[PDB]
């Protein structure tokens, strides 16, 4: 919310050069000036013969900004044979990609071509060039003797790179081995010895890079952005690579270890096409000392209203815990096809509050379509989802989009003013912007008045300049300022008291004893730092015969403002306040309400407090309301308040309406120094009576019981605390679990069945019936363990009744049977026929959880046929039942359920 | 009663604080008596009813013509939507509803747009379809009458890692090498443009030829949106149906896949096809993102088809999930079965409708109610499917405003999804009374002026107040008799403001202006949900967090659409449960999941089927007559005499009747979604 809008640094390539497409901050340790460096791919050079070579410029800072280039190379192709170009250097995008660490410069050619060594062909294996102080090297690690396409022949090496803290480049090629991308890893130090100009593939022994894989791994295109941090505690950079078009294009990010290049983790986007892994940054957001991943999805497609898909973009911030794991959000974009997303700079901590701060460029966005930029700030709980500052795009577009933010760098104050600055690039006019941080101030401000409740007689002072006397008190104003940074030793506050707020044209109370007016302006002077150094004035009250309006509070009323032209400094950067800090502030008084007590009045509050919810659940949606009586016995409170105070973990949701017989509030909901309370809002002998809703959930695992306190704090002199009260709702675990099952219903001789002496398929038995069962937790509690028992006939009178075949279970549960599963390979109830027990142990189940059990038996036709013959019946049936025996809640009390169910089958021939 | 205790202070204020309130201005002024609360109340308390003030909202069709019936040649009197526009009074409060039919026009008039990847895997592909406008001409003319038929071919951009170029002569013959012979890679050429003479199709795809890609994924997207947006050059008929055809043997392209070969200038989505016919900004365009092919499909009405291979079906039906309206079939190796998956598809896109919003404002809110076949009615979903070809389904629709914003016209339309015709509603608000043509500011009806007579008590200007303006802040007279109290013993005001001379006025505010003759209400104190603040989809008025229509809810927390609740068999929330605000609650335990079809205790089919069975086999039963009994069956029913067990997962089932035969039946379902069924002709 501090970046300098009013005055960004202008940079200007040349025109149609794409000026602007990749940008870096150049911070060398060998002098005190730093510059931009700004990629040109398309810039025409000099080089002997060299089309659309591209170029790398120094754009300088304070200064007549002026944008001279890089000669990294000032040779064309070189030449393999009479007659036989070895390289091919025209339209090869040098300086899409550039980089820089220390006083080390890395841009890439990513579309560099050369003639293979083995034979006559064109490849765009890529390259790179290493600036490394007065040294020039050239870096091409995918010129080695892969050359067809299913090596490093189209390997287009330093799409991306990076450097680590251990000076070791990390460079992305999208296109080795078909397509599936590849991380090549090397030492700066060796990358320098190891060059010879005549060596076209060159051997480094300390290469870190990750080798083919299975032919599903193809068209990957790992390595489009990659990005480096600490991701297992080694110390050591681990690699972050985004791979775009993984899992059925989808998208991925691998994180391999910074080492030995092994597999370290794995992030899988939610839709296709979306390229997830576009961008990929690493910092921490949270200050945990934990990196922490963002990757863009710039082209997700996300449900609105009206269930319509809408292109904004997303992008996913994991934030990393000591165990091993990511916590996961997503933040989506704002308009439509903007591609929020496209581009993600970590900045540093942008205004110095603690925690680092973000960037997420929409480059099709804003007005008309020429870009905008977000900046978001981080907290403890990690990235706020509202940004706090919009950047704009100002260029009106031509051939093609301005492109406002399709590449930026941050973390580096380019002023030295104590706040890191950014750069975004505008390549489709080719244009690059600096947009300064300015100083972010903290303002504490103190409002106060000594009596705070005036007796309307108490005309202790004249008036000056006449004998009259009138009511009248003390008012103090007092501020204080500091921050970061660079700022000037002395500000200047403008402050401004009116002496009656709410009232406005209504005639004012209170006046200012040395005016005869409700306001007062005053310029003061705050150091930075210091003490709160400040005054107080006197105010009073006209007399009785003016106004009849006593009830009414007089509100004291403080704004304070600051000239920022003052603070502009040398550059013109001025500061700015900080952006949730108030710059407004109210008090309140009032009369005395003719209590005459002593001088004051004296209240009387008491509380109470029930609700229908005795005894309470673990965990679910939670209808927990809470009915509250307020009582005021004594004399008039003045901004009596009730506060409503809970343990650890509860929540909110507010307060009860429509409910007519029941006195409604505007109980509101804080949390401040650690502590989340309800405060809610009287005359003598006040009764109230009011509804709340409220969401309580178990999560410290000890008591059986939730509490709830109560407090009446008002502005009342003596009776400024009541005494505590405390509620209590109990715990309880109702795990409600069924049993539920069905048979085919009915079963009729089979078509063409002939009898064998033994079957050995299943159509020579009969045909197939099949039992079906389930055991659900319907209740608000989970239960640790159950049992269940099916009951079922087999034999009866010498006759199989039926013939079980094969089990069948969902669920984290194990079944066993009392009799031989299958006695024969193949490939009516309990009380009067010979019986079968299958009982079945099922583990953990949460609500809305369940087991389910498959049973498929045969039926043996040549008892029915004897049935048949001998002209009688059966009346198949079949049971089951279960009981629970443990609940994971040890702590809690335990309870026994047991239910049972019964099923049928008909046979007829 | 409620417009008494809040308005009363002007006729506008009485309009606009709720729908049923009214206003009576009559030149009598009849003291003593609320001027806001009712109409009947001011019918009663001799004020002239003349000068009673009460706009009601009033919706009434403009142009409408009957629907269609055979729209075999006819130049325009083909209709679609019966109503096409109508004219919506709101009155800044309410909401009314209005109906919309939409009809599935027999022989509609068909352009069907074959577009064709052109890799060498695509060679034997192309040997097939030498004979293919014959063949979709004999098959296409029992469905329409007015078919025209175009083709365009595509391999991939012909720039970096496509093909480049290459040191040998491959450039102008990449298949020397091969020791064959084929065209330069090319990435979109348009190649015949849509004719009504069939035989052309054939005369122009034999002498087509195919090129040699990197095998790779290929370019098609590029080609799709040219062949969308090029009106004029592929030759799109506005009222006929549009099938663009789009066949592929591999992986496609993406958006942002074009920086690898130098490409960053985004997919513009106008036509780039000259004179050539070949796609001009192949080498500098990027290729289409789903959201803008998506958008472009919308806007020429485009209905898309993927015939892809085996090898890639469950990407690109991943892929039809993402942009709605697109069908995806399976398509031989050698492309033999192309035309029967055309036939199918155009015989599916055709089967459902579906509504769609255009330039609704954020004021305006709708709420939808279908009624589809059989005359059952879904409330909740806009979207009707299962539709045959000559059917006609209705829609009723209800519009609410917020408030009225500063506009007071307005116009948006309701158009189905695909469809050439559609509805434009015009709305306008009465925002304002009628009276304010004779207001009369700073008159002597008003006290020394000061003020304005607006048709009725005079609005007192600043420093001025109390009916007739007799009072002023020079006077502050105290002596009140208006009951200016909201309770015994309760502050005057309420404390949120000041009684003068009679009546409260409210003072200074922070966030949210102050209304009521007590000072009893605001707009900042609205009840929120999870206590954040009133969502913003409805009205905040005295602590009352009212929502719209598409968004009610006792905090306006949950959507009352229904589009995710229905299954995909067709009908809502598997026939097990209902859509309460957005998820599907099922009455039935032993059953979960999304929309309930996941219950594994529920019984075979073949139960639910028997009562179908029994209602297409017999008349007999109250479901038959009642004809409900046809919800049931929608799977296609067939009467056989033999036993067609034959299948891989063919399902049988018996029923025993009230009668003394045994009743036989079967049914199974195959690749392309149509599920049949067979009845034995004679019980056994
Ligand atoms: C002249 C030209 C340009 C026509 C040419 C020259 C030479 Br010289 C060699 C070729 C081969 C190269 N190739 C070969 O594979 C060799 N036949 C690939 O290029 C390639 C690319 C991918 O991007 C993925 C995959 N593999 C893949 N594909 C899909 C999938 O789902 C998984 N994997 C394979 C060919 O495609 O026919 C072409």
């Amino acid at each position: 919310f501090n970046l300098d809008v009013d005055s960004p640094a202008e940079y200007s390539g040349p025109e149609g050069s794409y000026f602007g497409f990749a940008v870096d901050f150049f911070v060398p340790s060998a002098s005190s000036r730093m510059f931009l460096l700004v990629g040109a791919p398309k810039a025409n050079t000099t080089q002997p013969g060299i089309v659309e070579g591209g170029q790398v410029l120094k754009c300088d800072w304070s200064s007549t900004r002026r944008c001279q280039p890089i000669e990294f190379d000032a040779t064309g192709n070189r030449d393999y044979a009479k007659d036989d170009p070895l390289e091919f250097k025209s339209h090869q995008w040098f300086g899409a990609s550039v980089r820089s660490k220390q006083d080390k410069i890395l841009a890439c050619a990513p579309l560099y071509h050369w003639r293979t060594e083995m034979k006559q062909e064109r490849e765009p294996v890529g390259t790179c060039f290493l600036q490394d102080g007065t040294k020039t090297v050239e870096y091409a690690p995918c010129r080695s003797q892969d050359i067809d396409a299913d090596g490093q022949g189209f390997c287009q090496g330093g799409f991306s790179i990076d450097f680590t803290k251990a000076d070791r480049v990390l460079l992305g090629g999208p296109g080795s081995f078909y397509w599936q991308g590849q991380l090549i890893s090397d030492q700066v130090a060796e990358i320098v010895s190891k060059y010879d100009p005549n060596v076209y593939s060159i051997k480094y022994n300390n290469q870190l890079a990750t080798r083919t894989a299975q032919a599903i791994f193809d068209d990957s295109y790992l390595g489009y952005s990659v990005a480096v941090g600490d991701f297992n505690g080694d110390g050591i950079d681990d690699f972050v690579s985004g791979v775009p078009r993984a899992a059925r294009t989808l998208g991925m990010v691998y994180i391999y270890d910074g080492k030995n290049m092994s597999s370290l983790y794995n992030f899988t986007g939610e839709q296709m096409a979306a390229y997830f892994g576009f961008s990929v940054a690493a910092t921490d957001i949270n200050g945990d000392d934990y990196a922490d991943v963002f990757i863009g999805a710039p082209l997700f497609m996300d449900r609105g209203s009206d269930g319509k898909l809408q292109e904004v973009g997303q992008v996913s911030v994991s934030l990393q815990r000591a165990s091993g794991d990511f916590q996961t959000t997503k933040l989506n974009g704002f308009e439509v096809f903007a591609r929020f997303g496209s581009a993600i700079a970590p900045l540093g901590d942008l205004d110095q509050d603690g925690f680092n701060d973000i960037a997420i460029a929409a480059p099709y966005g804003g007005e008309d379509k020429k870009g905008i930029v977000y900046i978001f700030n981080g907290r403890s709980t990690g990235l706020n989802a509202v940004p706090s500052q919009i950047l704009e795009g100002q260029w009106a577009a031509r051939s093609m989009p301005p492109s406002f933010g399709y590449s930026m760098k941050g973390a580096t104050d380019i002023d030295k003013n104590g706040y890191p600055d950014l750069i975004v690039g505008a390549f489709g006019v080719d244009r690059a912007i600096l947009y300064r941080a300015r100083p972010v101030i903290t303002v504490n401000a103190g409002l106060e008045v000594y009596p705070s409740i005036l007796n309307q007689d108490n005309k202790t002072c004249s008036l000056p300049g006449t004998a009259l006397k009138v009511s009248c008190f003390n008012v103090r104003f007092c501020l204080k300022a500091d921050g970061k940074g660079v700022l000037p030793r002395k500000l200047n506050f403008q402050v401004e008291l009116l002496l009656d707020k709410l009232k406005q044209g209504a005639i004012r109370r209170a006046l200012f004893l040395y005016s005869r007016s409700p306001s007062h302006s005053k310029n003061m002077t705050i150091s930075r730092g210091g003490l709160m150094q400040c005054e107080e004035l006197i105010a009073y009250l006209r007399d009785e015969s003016e106004f009849r309006d006593k009830l009414t509070p007089i509100t004291i009323f403080m704004e304070y403002r600051l000239d920022y032209r003052t603070a502009a400094d040398t550059t013109g950067l001025q500061p700015i306040l900080n952006q949730f800090t108030p710059a407004n502030i109210s008090r309140q008084a009032h009369i005395l309400l003719d209590c005459g007590e002593d001088n004051v009045c004296k209240p009387k509050l008491e509380v109470s407090v029930d609700s229908d919810q005795k005894k309470i659940y673990i965990g679910d949606d939670n209808p927990l309301t809470l009915i509250v009586k307020a009582q005021n016995q004594g004399e008039g409170a003045y901004e009596a308040e009730l506060i409503v105070s809970i343990p650890l973990q509860a929540d909110f949701i507010g307060v009860v309406r429509n409910n007519e017989a029941l006195a409604r509030l505007s109980c509101a909901f804080k949390t401040e120094n650690q502590t989340r309370q309800v405060v809610c809002d009287m005359k003598a002998g006040t009764q109230l009576l009011a509804g709340l809703r409220f969401s309580v959930h178990q999560q410290s695992e000890m008591d059986t019981s939730v509490k709830f306190d109560l407090q009446i704090q008002s502005s009342n002199l003596f009776d400024k605390v009541s005494p505590v009260v405390s509620h209590k709702v109990d715990l309880a675990v109702l795990a409600a679990v069924e049993i539920r099952g069905v048979s085919p219903d009915h079963v009729f001789p089979i078509p063409n069945w002939e009898h064998k002496e033994n079957p050995e398929t299943e159509e020579d038995v009969g045909p197939v019936v099949q039992h079906i069962y389930e055991l659900r937790n319907n209740g608000p509690s989970s239960f640790s363990k159950a049992m269940l028992h099916l009951q079922w006939p087999y034999k009866y009178n010498n006759n199989t009744l039926l013939y079980i075949l094969h089990y069948d279970i969902d669920g984290p549960m194990n079944c066993t049977s009392d009799m031989e599963i299958n006695p024969l390979r193949i490939k009516l109830g309990c009380g009067v026929a010979q019986c079968l027990k299958i009982v079945c142990q099922v583990g953990r189940l949460d609500r809305g959880k369940s087991a389910i059990l498959y049973v498929k038996s045969l039926l043996w036709t040549e008892t029915f046929m004897n049935k048949e013959n001998q002209n009688h019946s059966y009346s198949l049936k079949s049971s089951a039942s279960f009981n629970v025996i443990e609940f994971p809640y040890k702590n809690l009390p335990i309870e026994d359920i047991t239910n049972s169910t019964l099923v049928t089958t008909n046979v007829t021939w | 009663n409620i417009c008494t205790t809040r308005g009363v202070s002007s006729c506008q204020q009485c309009l606009a604080v709720s729908p049923m309130c009214a206003w009576c201005s009559d030149e009598a002024l009849p003291l003593g008596s609320p001027r806001c609360d009712l109409k009947e109340n001011l019918l009663k308390d001799n004020c002239a009813p003349e000068s009673i003030e009460f706009p009601v909202s009033e919706a009434r069709v403009l142009e409408d013509r009957p629907l269609s019936d055979k729209g075999s040649g006819d130049s325009s009197q083909v209709t679609q939507v019966s109503p096409q526009r109508i004219a919506l009074r709101l009155r800044p409060d309410d909401s009314k509803n209005f109906s919309i039919q939409v009809r599935q026009v027999e022989d509609y008039p068909v352009d069907i747009y074959y577009l064709m990847d052109l890799s060498y895997s695509m060679k034997d592909d192309l040997w097939s379809i030498q004979n293919l406008g014959t063949k979709l001409a004999t098959q296409m003319r029992k469905l329409t009458s007015n078919l025209r038929i175009g083709f365009g071919a595509f391999v991939d951009k012909p720039v970096s890692p496509y093909m480049y170029i290459s040191p040998p002569e491959a450039l102008e013959n990449p298949c020397y090498d091969m020791k064959t012979t084929c065209l330069p890679m090319f990435g979109y050429k348009h190649v015949l443009t849509l004719t009504d003479q069939v035989t052309r199709f054939n005369e122009e795809v034999k002498k087509q030829s195919v090129s040699r890609n990197r095998d790779a994924p290929e370019g098609g997207f590029d080609a799709i949106m040219q062949a969308t947006v090029c009106d004029e050059k592929i030759g799109w008929r506005n009222d006929a149906s549009h099938l663009l055809v789009f066949t592929t043997d591999a992986k496609t392209h993406i958006a942002l896949d074009g920086r690898l070969a130098g490409i960053v200038q985004p997919n513009d989505g106008q036509c780039h096809v000259g004179s050539d016919n070949h796609y001009s900004a192949s080498t500098t365009m990027d290729y289409p993102s789903l959201g803008l092919m998506t958008e472009k499909l919308s806007q020429k009405n485009i209905n898309l088809i993927f015939a892809v291979t085996e090898n890639v079906v469950n990407l690109y039906q991943n892929y039809s999930e993402l942009i709605p309206g697109t069908t995806v079939g399976v398509l031989s190796m050698d492309s033999s079965n192309v035309l029967q998956l055309i036939v199918d598809a155009y015989g599916k896109i055709r089967s459902k409708v579906e509504l769609e919003v255009r330039d609704l404002p954020e004021e305006l809110s709708l709420s939808f109610n279908a009624t589809c076949l059989n005359n059952e009615v879904i409330p909740g979903l806009k979207s009707c499917m299962g539709l045959k070809i000559g059917d006609t389904v209705s829609f009723s629709i209800e519009a609410k405003v917020r408030g009225c914003p500063q506009e007071k016209e307005k116009s948006f339309t309701i158009k189905p999804v695909g469809f050439k015709d559609s509805l434009i509603v015009q709305v306008t608000f009465d925002c304002d009374c009628a009276c304010q043509a004779q207001a009369e500011p700073n008159s002597h009806r008003c006290n020394n002026g000061n003020g304005t007579f607006e048709c009725g008590v005079c609005r007192c200007g600043p420093g001025w107040l109390g009916s007739q303006c007799e009072c002023s802040e020079e006077d502050y007279r105290p002596s009140q008799q208006d009951e200016c109290s909201p309770r015994e013993g309760q502050p005057v005001c309420s404390q949120r403001g000041e009684c003068l001379c009679g009546q409260c006025v409210c003072h200074s505010s922070d966030f949210g202006k102050i209304t009521g003759k007590y000072c009893e209400c605001d707009d900042f104190s609205c009840v929120r949900y999870k206590g954040e603040m009133c969502s913003g989809h409805g009205q905040c008025s005295c602590g009352d967090c009212l929502c719209d229509s598409d968004w009610t809810g006792y905090y306006c927390n949950c959507t009352t659409r229904t589009d995710t609740c229905m299954s995909s068999n067709g009908l809502l929330c598997s026939g097990r449960g209902k859509c309460e605000c957005g998820s599907c609650v099922c009455i039935q335990p032993g059953s979960y999941g999304d929309t309930c079809e996941k219950c594994p205790t529920c019984p075979d089919a073949c139960t639910f089927k028997k009562e179908c069975v029994e209602c297409k086999k017999f008349d007999r039963g109250a479901l038959h007559d009642e004809n409900t009994c046809n919800r049931y069956c929608r799977d296609e029913i067939e009467s056989v005499k033999e036993l067609k067990d034959t299948g891989k997962d063919a399902v049988n089932c018996t029923y025993k009747n009230e009668d003394d035969c045994v009743v036989r039946f079967q049914y199974y379902e195959d690749s392309s979604g149509k599920s049949i069924l067979y009845v034995v002709e004679e019980p056994e």
